[PDB]
């Protein structure tokens, strides 16, 4: 629906706060944070998939910081 | 079978996040935003040496 | 100042995509989940030979 | 809000369509696909940073596919 796209980088600033006021950048963190606390078998599983695929320490830390981040 | 999804007004404001607000009852009272003016002076006293 | 967020009905129904529904008008009139029969069927005729 | 954690992998099956009726999966594929149409000039900076980083084709492909799945 609605509930996403949520019109975020398009541009279109000024000097004032625009909707929510720097309170749906903590939205967005508690839920990915909370969705992590609550399913702590995927986070093993992507830190297993990010110790096996890739291998140098950068990499690792780049795709696992990202399958946390590709939940919808 | 046949089922409303609902009021969206909700999901609106949170689609809406990160946007400028604007009062619009009377026309228009469009606010935040910027111009850039040319300013020239001459024409000016310093009320009275 | 103060805003009202306004009906999350429709959030709600995207939120709750994933899952089943459930007519409850009457009390409850509960659907679609399973169960486990152990049958024991001695205890019959052919409705005769 | 109620936006997002939208109840997916939770469990709870059974054998008949259970709100959306797959539409919901088609729904984020296509705003997926609509937002990298829109903004081509993001898809472009992760091509280039999947061909910098990595450098196995294999690692190239993962981190540029989630590169696209990272936006909220």
């Amino acid at each position: 629906s609605v509930a996403l796209v949520p019109h975020v980088g398009m541009g279109l600033e000024t000097r004032t706060e625009t909707w929510m006021s720097s309170e749906g950048a903590w939205k967005h963190a508690q839920r990915i944070e909370t969705w992590i606390l609550r399913h702590p078998g995927f986070t093993i599983m992507a830190a297993i998939l990010a110790y096996t695929i890739g291998t140098t320490y950068f990499q690792r830390v780049l795709i696992f910081i990202l399958l946390t981040a590709v939940t919808p | 079978d046949v089922v409303v999804l609902g009021s969206q007004e909700g999901a609106m404001h949170t689609a809406l996040t990160g946007a400028t607000e604007i009062q619009m009852s009377s026309g228009n009272l469009l606010f935040t935003g910027h111009l850039k003016c040319r300013l020239r002076m001459d024409k000016l006293q310093l009320k009275g040496m």
